RNA sequence: CCUCCGCAUAAGCCUGCGUCAGAUCACACUGACAAUUAACAGCCCAAUAUCUACAAUCAACCAACAAGUCAUUAUUACCCUCACUGUCAACCCAACACAGGCAUGCUCAUAAGGAAAGGUUAAAAAAAGUAAAAGGAACUCGGCAAAUCUUACCCC
RNA sequence: GCUACCUAAGAACAGCUAAGAGCACACCCGUCUAUGUAGCAAAAUAGUGGGAAGAUUUAUAGGUAGAGGCGACAAACCUA
RNA sequence: GCUAAACCUAGCCCCAAACCCACUCCACCUUACUACCAGCAACCUUAGCCAAACCAUUUACAUAAAGUAUAGGCGAUA
């Protein structure tokens, strides 16, 4: 029903609601997959009510009454997605041995700078694409100037950032 | 700019919407060849007739159906020119539009630098019926000028642009069949098919099953009430000058199975705020739930085949003009 | 610079084919030829010139039926819708060929030297000497590339071996080979050339833009030439 | 010449490595990468093929491997083709003799007019919402018009409600000639079917009759030249109907010539022409489904009626078929061609002539209303 | 899933299952008055009207009978100390009318 | 690519120039490769070969900078390649053909690995390395078994 | 004065960032842009 | 002619609008006469579980005692599965024929 | 009392007089909060072959010329249905809340849409208009401008 | 994206007289006068005019670019 | 007495030393920031201002030898 959208009647008008802390890192990753995925759908219809209470308190121009507890919520999700994913890492390396599930390669573009080109996915091979052919992954002798002038710019930047460390700290020991 | 009324609407609880816009009261109920016939038109383009290229879901209600109601239609009056001699000389025309343009209504501008300035808000039912049949002397009463039925009329509790129910501008039309220029001015069965979207396993398979019924009684509230307009014009009559007579035409909208039948009672074109304050009228519709003309084919074979369904077309048909 | 020449249909047609205008630009764009452009929209009647090509497996001389003569707006003549067998095409038009009329179409080399009327088409060969003809052929199977512009004709001026000197419609002379094709009589819409233009519009509406208002000096060219006529060319 | 033009057609691809000519080492390519670059040669991929079978990007076989291709060049009849001639090619095509008049029985059949111009006016002005109808319009609208008309007078005759006109109707005859294949295919157009067949018009002494006058030859426009060639045939003939069906019998081919531009219509020999093989096929076919598929001089020979076309002008045909076996007897339909309803129709008044019709001529009515009537 | 990859069905392979949804919603008052049974969401810019409905009848067991969204502009005329556009983000409205004449008033939280 | 004076005299004026080879088109075949190559050949080329007699030695014995082209490294390459490798060129039948034709360079003939990076750019050089060591990425789950079995085979000896 | 009369397919075809991908020239503009660190680098 | 402003869908002139969309994700292809055709396959349904029967709350009770945290690598998994291993003295050498695919994701999330 | 203007669409722009709260010619300016719902319109169309002579001009006569804008067919391939986007405004290009510029469809006095006069006075000079005795081009470079109109003749 | 010219594929032209015809709307241009001349305006307003079924006007998309383009030469126009 | 004045510390400059930068997810060469279908490809002396009081050959781009030998409208200058 559209009342899980709503907290419990009781709570609409205190000012203050009890919720007692976030799902930790360490207890998620004990529960199971199984446990888990359910733990999601309850958090996900909680963390819904919560916005739309948010959105209520805007409308009426009134403050929250407990916005602290969205963030706790934000934070558990936040938590349990790490944890399956992590798991899930985990299970590709065990089999398969690979950093990330997209793959890409580290593509050299047009302006030099190379790129963690990250793959599309489609349905025919590269040879026989017409938009992909026209997507050029190289330099030509141009972008080299280009490139060191970036190179040159950086370190200037550098430069300035560690001078400006050595003053302060010049400043610091004159103080004290 | 004008809000663009569709009689075979895909908006859920149309039907009152579309009374409120018309101002109507909706109503339960009505106010062996030929058989033969029947079956063999179902027949001919579900097996008989050899197609040639292949038939499709998206193609099967332009392709299969409407030719087989045309063939309903003109069989049957064939069979019913001995029957009534009206048909004869009547006209009878193929997909030709159905056009008509009320106003129903105030509205101040909510915004802009029109803000605050009195709009009298328009409709317009544009239409093509799958067929009907004009008649150049009017049909009979049905029901008495100024009858009460103290049922009443829906409340529109909010916009109708809340509705899925959209504005346009272009040329405002009030037209039946055919032109001014012509004796066959009236008519009397005007034939409907629903369109692909509004199939009942597409309801079915949506949570809207209580709309099935609803759209069919939308429609027969709309293009009916439009072609009565129509009519109404065509013989003088405005909001202000209003009708003498009762304008009655009546219809049958359809799928490939499921029939039920519609006749229109128009009462009133006193649509505008103006006249309303004074107005005991009101327009009124009868109808029947959707029942199925058959269950059934399996090759050259009707499972089940409903002569009741037949028997009313029959009675649609074979009304006379007084 | 986008540029796609509209000339890309590969199966010959009778249908008429949509023509893109130049305007004189080349691919690049720019002008390269002053005074074209905008004129009446034209369809292009694509025009057999092969005049003896057979029907597809058939050998032999080929008789050809005359639906309809019509105007082209690509070109000066005007042109006849010829039907033969299967196949239907448009030809150039001879000179008072008409609807219904038959024609001959004939690759025979006669040592009879049969003679010939208006319409039909046949090697050099076997064509009397002094006959005019049009849409002649440079070498064989080449297709016809001479004497095509409204009421023109050259004359068949004698033959030496296997070659017939020709007369073009500029007097100067060409020397072809005896077994090229050519057709009988002069190119239809004689009197082109005295139809007088009348205005400017007309003159836009060919699809000429206007002079340039440049005043030029004439120079050492612009006097009058008398010269004898350019030698004889061959192709053998 | 070679139409084509260099320019336009696809480009001839860049000239092979040099490296992929030295025999033998591997020649290092971008394929290691899956992008192009300049520098490192150009790798040749083998010709890639799918494994499942879209629709949506399906791909069709050659011509050379078809499932059912012949040899033999059949030459296929429709609707849109439209014969260079003519009366007398469609007549070579049938086998058959064109006599200038409807035959006695039909006029007989007719031994009123305010109708016909309604409906006329009804066409031509009244039943769009626009001013001026255009002819996809109109044209086949004054048809239907005119046959609910006809259908009118089912009060005063009561055989003619045993009929069905229908309008998809597809349909397919073969056969061959001098001896080349031959073929037509079916309708745009409607379809009067009937329970009981037509009466035969013309005696069987008149069919010995025919044997006199030879087909008419007209070289070098040979047959079959406008229809269509073709391969990949099928040579199975077809009746627009399954086994069973009632109404079956083929009265008169009610088609019709819509085309808003005067290039797209018929012009009006050709129109007669394609009729005329309209007729024939049919009836052809009604001959085969009686019969066996082995040809012969029929015992009873079938007859079906086909109306013209457009709004304004009309071609009448009444067609025979009276030999299966073509290459002795031939067949014998009758014309009376573009005979015409009203001239033209003024939608606008002008400035001195009224709104209406005008030169209403109701001998070509009469004449619809009998062709109608036939068998009863 | 909103900001994620999703994978290819190429022609006759398997229903895409969606484990552990990422876009979630919110229910609002309208401001222009609805009518009974329109229930107004704002929704993340990814979600389908069919993803809407789908998502609705899994998680909260609820007969949708039609769904209708669009698009809401956030408003850019707005600037700072530094004169630099701030801008209001751009949403998605959904109007989603309930089945079986179920009917919905939205509840007046804050008394 | 350079400039000359007009007249060649230095205050006349000075004008841009460009001085082509003159080029041709011309077969040559390669005792080593089996195989007639057409080749744009300067005359200058023609000569060289003819001063080393053979056009495979000319090949060989031309310097990497002296040959000036990427075409003739790359037949460098080959002829390098079939002399270490000892494969094949004329098939059966002419063994002994093919180990006079080998007796003729002996002279040369480098060691098989060093002859396939003979006359390459360094792009290409980067992408054959690449290609040397790409590889799939080694299961990890495959790595702990081994490690766990040498553990239990530790534990087995003590 | 109103010499800009704009068109959106226009400019994004004039200026585009396709269109200065296209040539050796535009994908220099774009470097630059890119070095002075311009917010907008095409178009 | 703002070039900081978002490039988007309600953007452009008419053909612009209708071809760009938000991050939306197509149910289906688009044929014939525009018709667009909604597979069900490419619809994502959510499998949700049922939750009648589930003690585990959106929030965990402060009386909950702390624990040091553990980032679950690789190792620590094949441990929790070398029971197995220790008895002899679960792998996939390929997963190209598996409706799950690992490495090139298949499942959504 | 004006209406030499209105409603739309297209293009363009992109929340730019909607609710509440707030401040400082007269009080569309900031902050929050709402808002535009698809059927209209965008977003198309599996292959290989093979076909497309007869304009448009109420298309009927006439009548032309500058020679034109709307077509299939054969065979193979095929069940899955309405997704995604635009849809506000007093609006765009002209630095401005600028007498300018601005495509098409309707409406041709408007059923739309506006306000020429902050208040007084009634001087000069200036601007726009109306008035005119008698004369009537005498004005002036020239009947320029004005109000009634129309004669004859040169030059190019 | 102004203008110069072109290519593609669209659009508009009432009413009266009778054809690059006449009068005359809408549109197009800009003869002469007056006002304005830091202006309503970096070329406008008011009148008065030339054109207005054509060598016309014009919405959209494209093309030619500087040693060049484009030009019914005015050494015009090519974003004040 | 109003307008205003005043105010150090943001940071920056020049060295020294040391070889830098660059994938939370998703998107981004199609009209970039766009989930999803059958064809191309980069390299080619710098010039001119200017100086020679104009202007055409011509005019630079660790220390010491050395501004030496040489070059050069045998001059500017190199
Ligand atoms: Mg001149
Ligand atoms: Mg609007
Ligand atoms: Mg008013
Ligand atoms: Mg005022
Ligand atoms: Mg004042
Ligand atoms: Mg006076
Ligand atoms: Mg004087
Ligand atoms: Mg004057
Ligand atoms: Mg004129
Ligand atoms: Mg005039
Ligand atoms: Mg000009
Ligand atoms: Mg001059
Ligand atoms: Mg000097
Ligand atoms: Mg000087």
């Amino acid at each position: 029903g559209l009342e899980e959208f709503f907290d419990d009647p009781k709570n609409w008008g205190q000012e203050k609601v009890k919720s007692g802390a976030a799902w930790t890192c360490q207890q998620l990753r004990n529960k199971s997959n199984e446990d888990l995925h359910k733990l999601w759908y309850v958090l996900l219809k909680e963390r819904n009510m919560l916005l739309t209470l948010e959105q209520e308190a805007k409308r009426q121009r009134l403050p929250m009454p407990s916005p602290e507890r969205l963030d706790k919520v934000v934070d558990s999700m936040d938590a349990l997605d790490k944890v399956v994913q992590e798991r899930e890492d985990a299970l590709r390396l065990l089999q398969t041995g690979q950093e990330r599930a997209r793959p890409g390669a580290w593509r050299r573009d047009i302006f030099g700078r190379i790129i963690w080109h990250k793959f599309k996915q489609w349905v025919i091979p590269w040879h026989l694409n017409k938009r992909y052919n026209r997507k050029r992954f190289f330099a030509l002798p141009y972008v080299d100037h280009f490139l060191r002038l970036e190179r040159e710019k950086r370190a200037r930047i550098k430069a300035r950032k560690e001078n400006l460390e050595r003053k302060k700290a010049k400043i610091l020991l004159k103080k004290f | 700019m004008k809000y663009m009324v569709y009689p075979q609407t895909f908006a859920l609880n149309a039907d009152r919407w579309y009374q409120y816009f018309t101002k109507t009261v909706f109503l339960s109920g009505l106010p062996a060849a030929l058989r033969a016939v029947a079956c063999d038109c179902l027949l001919q383009e579900h097996f008989y007739l050899r197609r040639r290229r292949r038939v499709h879901r998206y193609e099967e209600s332009e392709v299969i159906s409407l030719p087989f109601l045309d063939q309903l239609v003109s069989t049957l009056v064939g069979l019913l020119s001995p029957h009534n001699p009206a048909l004869a000389a009547a006209a009878l025309d193929y997909r030709c539009p159905v056009h008509f343009y009320w106003v129903r209504g105030e509205e101040i501008i909510p915004r802009g630098h029109r803000r605050g300035r009195i709009d009298d808000l328009r409709y317009q039912i544009d239409d093509k019926p799958n067929n009907q049949i004009r008649i150049s002397k009017q049909l009979a009463e049905f029901v008495p000028l100024d009858y009460s039925v103290p049922i009443e009329i829906p409340t529109i509790k909010c916009k109708p642009d809340k509705l899925p129910l959209f504005k346009r501008q272009y040329e405002n039309h009030i037209f039946v069949g055919s032109k001014t220029a012509d004796p066959c001015c009236y008519g009397h069965t005007q034939f409907h098919l629903l369109p692909d979207k509004l199939r009942r396993e597409r309801l079915l398979r949506q949570n809207c099953a209580d709309q099935i019924e609803v759209v069919f009684r939308a429609n027969a509230i709309a293009s009916l009430f439009a072609w009565t307009g129509a009519q109404a014009m065509y013989q003088g009559f405005w909001s202000e000058a209003d009708v003498t007579r009762p304008f009655v035409s009546q219809a049958v909208i359809t799928d490939g199975k499921y029939f039920s039948f519609f006749c229109y009672q128009l009462n009133t074109l006193a649509l505008t705020t103006q006249a309303d304050q004074n107005n005991p009228r009101k327009n009124i519709c009868w109808g029947t739930q959707s029942k199925p003309l058959y269950e059934t084919i399996e090759d050259n074979d009707v499972k089940g085949f409903n002569d009741d369904v037949l028997l009313q077309i029959v009675h649609f048909l074979l009304n006379r003009p007084k | 610079a986008n540029f796609v020449s509209w000339k890309s249909r590969t199966k010959y047609t009778i249908t008429p084919v949509k023509m893109r205008k130049s305007g004189g630009r080349d691919h690049t764009g720019r002008i390269r030829v002053h005074g074209i452009g905008g004129g009446h929209k034209q369809r292009y009647r694509m025009i057999d010139f092969l005049r003896f090509r057979p029907e597809e497996t058939k050998s032999g001389p080929f008789e050809e039926k005359v639906i309809q003569v019509r105007y082209d707006p690509c070109r000066s003549a005007d042109i006849a819708l010829v039907a033969g067998g299967s196949r239907k095409r448009w030809i150039i038009a001879t000179e008072n060929m008409q609807a219904g009329d038959t024609i001959l179409n004939s690759n025979h080399i006669g040592r009879m030297a049969v003679a010939a009327r208006e319409g039909d088409a046949h090697p050099l060969g076997a064509l009397p000497v002094g006959t005019l003809i049009n849409n002649v052929e440079s070498e064989p199977g080449r297709g016809a590339q001479y004497i095509r512009a409204a009421g023109t004709c050259g004359v068949l001026l004698r033959k030496v071996n296997g070659t017939a000197i020709i007369q073009l419609p500029s007097k100067r002379q060409m020397q072809v080979l005896e077994t090229c094709v050519a057709t009988v009589g002069r190119v239809s819409n004689v009197d082109h050339n005295k139809r007088v233009i009348g205005k400017a519009g007309r003159n836009r509406w060919l699809g000429k833009r206007p002079n340039s208002g440049r005043w030029h000096r004439k120079g050492g060219w612009a006097g009058r030439k008398i010269r004898p006529l350019p030698p004889m060319k061959s192709y053998v | 010449y070679e139409w084509g033009v260099r320019s336009t057609r696809k480009s001839e691809p860049p000239p092979l490595d040099r490296v992929y000519e030295i025999p033998g080492l591997e020649p290092i390519t971008f394929a290691g990468k899956m992008h192009f670059v300049p520098w490192l040669a150009r790798p040749i991929f083998p010709p890639w093929d799918r494994g499942y079978k879209d629709p949506r990007f399906y791909r069709s076989p050659p011509l050379h491997e078809h499932p059912l291709y012949k040899d033999q060049a059949c030459y296929i009849f429709h609707h849109r083709c439209r014969l260079l001639e003519g009366v007398k090619q469609a007549l070579w095509l049938t086998k058959t003799k064109l006599i200038e008049g409807l035959p006695e029985k039909v006029l007989s059949l007719v031994d009123q007019d305010e109708c016909v111009l309604n409906v006329i006016s009804h066409a031509r002005l009244w039943q769009t919402t626009e001013e001026i109808p255009k002819r996809e319009t109109y044209c086949p609208v004054i048809v239907d018009n005119l046959i609910q008309l006809c259908k009118s007078q089912i009060l005063k005759h009561p055989s003619l409600a045993r009929r069905i006109c229908v309008q998809n109707s597809t349909f397919s005859a073969t056969w061959n000639r001098e001896s080349l294949l031959l073929q037509v295919r079916g309708s745009g157009g409607a379809r009067l079917s009937t329970k009981d067949p037509l009466p035969t018009i013309a005696s069987r002494e008149e069919i010995e009759a025919t044997k006199n006058h030879v087909l008419e030859t007209f070289y070098p426009i040979s047959p079959i030249i406008d229809l269509h060639e073709c391969n990949i045939y099928d040579v199975k003939n077809d009746t627009g109907f399954q086994e069973g069906y009632p109404y079956p019998y083929p009265h008169t081919l009610y088609l019709l010539d819509k085309a808003n531009l005067r290039p797209h219509r018929l012009q009006p020999d050709q129109l007669r022409a394609k009729m005329i093989l309209f007729a024939f096929g049919s009836a052809l076919a009604q001959a085969r489904l009686l019969y066996g598929n082995d040809a012969k001089v029929l015992e009873q020979p079938v007859v079906v009626q086909s109306v013209g076309t457009d709004g304004r002008v009309f071609h009448f045909l009444v067609f025979q078929l009276n030999t299966t076996d073509l290459d002795g007897v031939k067949n014998l339909a009758w014309v009376d061609s573009d005979q015409l309803l009203y001239q033209h129709f003024w939608c606008l008044p002008v400035i001195v002539e009224p709104v209406g019709p005008v030169g209403f001529k109701p001998e070509t009515f009469r004449k619809f209303l009998a062709l109608y009537l036939h068998g009863a | 899933a909103r900001n994620v990859v999703y994978p290819l069905y190429r022609l006759g392979g398997p229903q895409l299952r969606v484990f552990r949804t990422n876009f979630f919603i919110q229910l609002v008052r309208p401001g222009v008055a609805q009518p009974e049974d329109t229930v107004q969401f704002r929704i993340p810019m990814e979600m389908t009207r069919v993803d809407l409905r789908n998502y609705l009848e899994g998680i909260y067991n609820v007969p949708v009978a039609a769904v209708r969204t669009r698009v809401q502009h956030g408003s850019n005329k707005r600037r700072d100390h530094r004169n630099v556009r701030i801008k209001k983000p751009d949403y998605k409205v959904a109007y989603v009318q309930l089945a079986h004449g179920q009917t919905f008033t939205f509840p007046d939280l804050f008394p | 690519l350079g400039q000359i004076y007009a007249n060649n005299d230095k205050l006349s004026k000075r004008l841009k120039k460009v001085w082509k080879p003159q080029l041709f088109e011309r077969e040559f075949y390669s005792e080593i490769l089996d195989k007639k190559f057409t080749v744009t050949v300067t005359m200058r080329t023609l000569d060289l070969i003819d001063e080393a007699y053979g056009l495979d030695f000319y090949i060989l014995k031309a310097s990497g900078e002296d040959l000036c082209s990427k075409f003739g490294m790359d037949l460098k390459r080959g002829m390098l390649l079939r002399l270490a490798r000892q494969d094949p060129q004329l098939h059966p039948e002419d063994p002994e053909r093919r180990a006079a034709i080998y007796d003729k360079y002996k002279e040369f003939a480098i060691p098989e690995e060093e002859a396939e990076w003979v006359g390459l750019t360094l792009e290409e050089a980067i992408e054959k390395q690449r290609l040397l060591e790409e590889k799939d990425p080694v299961p990890l789950f495959k790595i702990y078994v081994a490690e766990l079995i040498q553990q239990l085979q530790q534990q087995a000896l003590s | 004065g109103n010499e800009y009369q704009p068109s959106n397919i226009k400019r994004k075809n004039k200026h585009g960032w396709v269109r200065r991908l296209s040539t050796p020239a535009g994908v220099q503009v774009i470097l630059r842009r890119m070095l002075k660190g311009r917010k907008s680098l095409s178009h | 002619a703002d070039r900081m402003s978002k490039w988007t869908s309600k953007r452009g002139p008419r053909s612009f609008r209708g071809r760009k969309g938000r991050g939306a994700k197509g149910i289906g292809f688009l044929t014939s006469g525009w018709r667009f055709v909604q597979i069900k396959e490419m619809v994502p349904e959510f499998v949700v579980p049922d939750l009648t029967g589930f003690k585990l709350k959106p929030y965990v009770s402060y009386l909950a005692p702390e624990s040091e945290e553990t980032p679950l690598t690789a190792a620590q998994l094949f441990s929790e599965a070398v029971a197995p291993a220790i008895e002899k003295d679960g792998f996939e050498p390929t997963q190209e024929g598996k409706l799950f695919q690992l490495y090139p994701r298949n499942f959504l999330r």
